[PDB]
DNA sequence: TCTTATAAATAGTT
DNA sequence: AACTATTTATAAGA
């Protein structure tokens, strides 16, 4: 949910479906 | 309960509010238990009708939310339709 | 049920299975009714013994997890450890 | 897979 | 903020 590595990842998984 | 009531939504402000503590903790509760009993891992992400969010995960949200990204298999996918389909079946 | 049972991990392979199946739905069952009585949007990730994965969301999972990056706020977050201690410090009720 | 006896969660009142 | 009668969930049976 913060600035970090974690959110980043989550992020572009769900946008690259 | 004292009496059965219908899955609607909650128009009083009080009791929805009431009911929204107790229930997130039942649910959280269940969770709890069925990470042990069934040796699982398990998140619940939460917006609440305020859009404020509520989380738990039985061990850590980093490491669920990242293997969640690798996994590509197909697998379960469930919505509030589907469980109401259930509820009919079930009757 | 039949007998009262305590809350540790089942070693019974076939007894764990049916276990998890019918808890797993009760758990989606509790979601869905918070979900419709509250107005709220719910996801719920599960990762069994072997990591395979089960997933609900009320309405729209991707919605879900997008809105989940972008909060950018403290919130309430519990883990296993925090509903122990609850439990510990409610009465039998 | 469904049913049944019993335990757990909770609706209404306080 | 607690209480309890009842509805709902589920552990073991079919």
């Amino acid at each position: 949910w913060g600035s970090g590595e974690v959110k980043q990842k989550l992020q572009e998984f769900v946008l690259s479906k | 309960g004292r009496k059965k009531i219908q899955i609607q939504r909650i128009t009083d402000e009080r009791n929805r509010q009431v009911t929204f503590t107790k229930r997130k903790f039942g649910l959280m509760k269940k969770a709890y238990e069925l990470s042990v009993l069934c040796d699982c891992e398990i998140a619940l992400i939460i917006f609440n009708h305020s859009n404020k969010l509520f989380q738990y995960a039985s061990t850590d949200m980093d490491k669920v939310l990242l293997k969640y990204t690798e996994y590509n298999e197909p697998h379960e996918s469930r919505t509030n339709a589907d469980i109401i389909e259930t509820l009919r079946k079930k009757g």
